[PDB]
């Protein structure tokens, strides 16, 4: 978490380090009510951040 | 570095001709002298050693010589598998380097 | 004899690290002399630099020593490149072979080389 801002707006900002098996895009969720992700699907590149 | 100067840089040639390509070094390597073949597409391949001694499994048309800073690598008779690049390299003096290769194309 | 293999190729983002492993079948690294080459397509072939098998000393490119990392891994019989910084300047071809020189036979195995890309 680079930030977080407890708030009702999408205040909270996660970094995920990833290392893909191949490039393209995928889905992103959170099996629990604490935390809305404001994105449904995130794009990646081999190994990087998003 | 041990600069190696390869001559000619390109060379057209036909099946059945004599083709020599010469290698200079910046300083003396004795007869420790590499010659490589490379493809588009491929990696390069071990054609002599140590100046003068053919790779097993490599035709006896490719010959080697020289020793100091002067080296040759002879195709006595150029064969249509033959049309490639070549590389000198020498392992010698820090570092070991490649010569900046000799492209030969069919005429 | 030896046989070469490159890990798969793909992408570098500029200014991060390019990380390559090479592993070796049918023969042991307990001996000579293990080496990356690099070619930029259409281009000549630039020694990168070699570790010492038996003692596990390196040497590197002068042009490249700021940036370039090389190992050896006893555990999985293989051998790696780490290049810090990369920029579309180091786009190439990347070979591994037994490479600078061996105490009886060197640079006979060439790997047959993995696509590099630089891009953004």
């Amino acid at each position: 978490l680079n930030e977080c801002v407890y708030s009702s707006d999408f205040g909270g900002i996660a970094t995920v380090k990833y290392s893909a098996s191949k490039s393209g895009k995928c889905a992103v969720h959170v099996p629990s009510g604490t935390a809305t992700l404001k994105e449904a699907a995130v794009e990646l590149t081999e190994q990087g951040s998003a | 570095d041990i600069q190696m100067t390869q001559s000619p840089s390109s060379l057209s040639a036909s099946v059945g001709d004599t083709v020599t390509i010469t290698c200079r070094a910046s300083q003396s390597i004795s007869s420790w002298l590499a010659w490589y073949q490379q493809k588009p597409g491929k990696a390069p391949n071990l054609l002599i050693y140590k100046a003068s001694s053919l790779q097993t499994g490599v035709p006896s048309r490719f010959s080697g010589s020289g020793s100091e800073t002067h080296f040759t690598l002879t195709i006595s008779s150029l064969q249509s598998e033959d049309f490639a690049t070549y590389y000198c390299q020498q392992y010698i003096s820090r570092p070991w380097t490649f010569g900046q290769g000799t492209k030969v194309e069919i005429k | 004899q030896v046989q070469l293999q490159e890990s798969g190729p793909g992408l570098v983002k500029p200014s991060e690290t390019l990380s390559l492993t090479c592993t070796v079948s049918g023969g042991s690294i307990s001996g000579y002399y293990w080496n990356w080459i690099r070619q930029s397509p259409g281009k000549g072939l630039e020694w990168i630099g070699n570790m010492y098998d038996s003692t596990g000393d390196t040497n590197y490119n002068p042009s490249l020593k700021s940036r370039v990392t090389l190992s050896i891994d006893t555990s999985k019989n293989q051998f790696s490149m780490k290049l810090n910084s990369v920029t579309a300047a180091d786009t190439a071809v990347y070979f591994c072979a037994s490479g600078s020189g061996d105490w009886f036979g060197y640079f006979y195995r060439w790997g047959q080389g993995v696509l590099v890309t630089v891009s953004s």
